[PDB]
């Protein structure tokens, strides 16, 4: 499948989710550590067999 | 403001008449400052009877 | 068996720089403390220093106003060099407005009770255009030696004000100091020597107050010097938690909606460790929790896999 | 240990294949809702701390 | 195979410390090994750090 930059995103808090936009992106201006998301993006997986 | 006061401090002694003295935590450049004005007056000022 | 010192003529020289004398000193001691004391006085003395300012249509350092030539970086720069003082405050946060092809000064701030703007020449920058205008929430901390703006980002806790850039903060008042012990002759007694400590300031500290809180230190210091009780702490910290360590964690941590957030502010629940002993039967009774109020609160606690309502015999220990 | 056993049944838990609620009913005599009340309480059981503190730390 | 591309722009401001490589014009290389307190530097009888 395609590959989304959404703002959401598996096992995540909003402690992450604060430093970006509804679109996934990091706000300018924001200062940033290590670890921290530039942008948010997720990769098609299905059917897993845990 | 408010200052930092040492914790821990074994004084080691060989003999009665020899000592090792350790003496931690001190705040950042204290142990020279203090260390060297009190090896100053236990050198010279000291008062005896020779 | 011994004499003491004491201070003499402290003889400012201007208000960035004075020459302070101690003159009952015996033998030598004139570099004892000497020394001693630029080390205490170069070091521990506190300061008021820039810490954080937001300035009004800029989000971080690395930009440009419009309309003013400095940059935003540079303009942090010129703070960090803004001289200060304050007396009952422990962190003001004065103002900053004008507009107009006009070089803003120190000066151009406004007043508070406790501010003194040691030097309203210092220049902070230059407007360009006319109708060019700037705003900015300078504050002022104060504290001991050298607080970097790196270090500050450790209690974090949401500084997200983006808008907010801290500086660097190089809170002191001493530049250089520099004493000699030439020899006085008080009228009768051999030979005691005299010291002039000569010292270099931001303006904002007053010798006087100054080489005082630096015997201050130089004392409480020695205090445990004298005595020496090869004194230790108890140590052997518990490795038992009784309960999941998750209910020891505020309510924030749920990431859940406002009027449910205030709610449990309100009701007195900061920690999950009462959230979670605390049954539906207590919360429609509970100030402004409906329907759609509190099916917000079964869905956060089904997710991180606890529940509403249950005991511990026991909450919480023990320290 | 029955709870063991219907959850380690429930699951893929050390066995082949898991297995149908009703599988499970029939291998016990006492059937049906029962069962998967059993389990519930179980989870229900595994879910607050003495035992809830360890198995949580796998999740991230 | 690229639907979209966000590139996120950082500025890091870095200070100095023990490691950073030194020289002066003349081939002098040099690796600053400690930094110290303005309290240990030598001064002269001006008081004057170095």
């Amino acid at each position: 499948g395609p590959e989304e930059i959404t703002a959401d995103i598996p096992n995540v808090g909003e402690a992450a989710l604060s430093k970006l936009d509804e679109s996934g992106i990091v706000y300018i201006g924001a200062e940033v550590t290590g670890g921290d998301i530039l942008v948010g993006k997720v990769t098609p997986k299905g059917e897993t067999q845990l | 403001t408010e200052f930092l006061k040492p914790r821990l401090v074994d004084i080691e002694q060989v003999s009665s008449t020899h000592a090792k003295v350790t003496l931690e935590p001190l705040e950042r450049g204290f142990g020279h400052t203090l260390g060297n004005a009190l090896r100053r007056i236990l050198l010279s000022s000291m008062p005896g009877c020779a | 068996e011994f004499l003491k010192p004491r201070l003499v003529d402290i003889e400012q020289v201007s208000s960035t720089h004075a020459k302070v004398t101690l003159e009952p000193l015996e033998r030598g001691f004139g570099h004892t403390l000497g020394n001693a004391l630029r080390r205490i006085l170069l070091s521990s003395m506190p300061g008021c220093a820039v810490t954080e300012v937001e300035i009004d249509g800029v989000l971080h350092e690395y930009s440009t106003k419009e309309g003013v030539q400095e940059d935003i970086l540079e303009i942090l720069l010129n703070l960090k060099g803004l001289a200060v003082r304050v007396q009952g405050k422990d962190e003001v946060i004065l103002t900053l407005n004008k507009s107009g092809i006009g070089p803003v000064t120190a000066a151009d701030i406004t007043h508070d009770g406790d501010v003194e703007i040691v030097k309203p020449q210092h220049v902070i920058c230059h407007l360009t255009d006319e109708n060019a205008s700037i705003s900015m929430r300078i504050k002022v901390q104060r504290g001991r030696g050298y607080v970097p703006a790196s270090t500050r980002i450790h209690s974090e806790e949401d500084e997200r004000p983006i808008g907010r850039l801290l500086v660097d903060a190089c809170y002191s008042p001493v530049e250089r100091i520099a004493y000699n012990v030439e020899a006085a002759r008080v009228e009768q007694r051999t030979d005691l020597d005299k010291l002039v400590i000569e010292m270099e300031t931001n303006g904002t500290i007053d010798p006087e107050e100054a080489i005082r809180r630096a015997a201050t230190i130089l004392a409480e210091q020695l205090e445990a010097f004298v005595d020496l009780r090869d004194v230790r702490q108890p140590e052997v910290k518990e490795e038992k938690p009784e309960f999941d360590p998750i209910l020891l964690r505020p309510v924030d941590d749920l990431e859940l909606t406002v009027r449910s957030a205030n709610c449990l502010k309100a009701e007195a629940i900061h920690y999950i460790g009462d959230l979670v002993q605390r049954t539906e039967v207590e919360l429609l009774k509970t100030p402004n929790l409906g329907k759609k109020s509190l099916t917000e609160i079964k869905d956060v606690l089904a997710s991180r896999g606890l529940s509403l309502g249950m005991r511990l015999e026991n909450w919480p220990p023990a320290s | 240990a029955r709870e063991a056993k219907v959850l380690r049944m429930r699951f893929g838990i050390d066995m082949n294949t898991d297995y149908t609620l009703e599988e499970v009913g029939k291998q016990f005599d006492v059937t049906r809702e029962r069962i998967r009340q059993i389990e519930a309480k179980a989870l229900r059981k595994l879910r607050h701390p003495s035992r809830s503190e360890v198995l949580r730390s796998f999740l991230d | 195979g690229v639907l979209k591309i966000v590139k996120v722009y950082l500025a890091v401001k870095r200070r100095i410390q023990p490691g950073d490589k030194m020289a002066g014009r003349h081939g002098n290389k040099g690796v600053i090994s400690k930094i110290n307190p303005i309290e240990d530097m030598p001064y002269d009888e001006n008081g004057t750090p170095v």
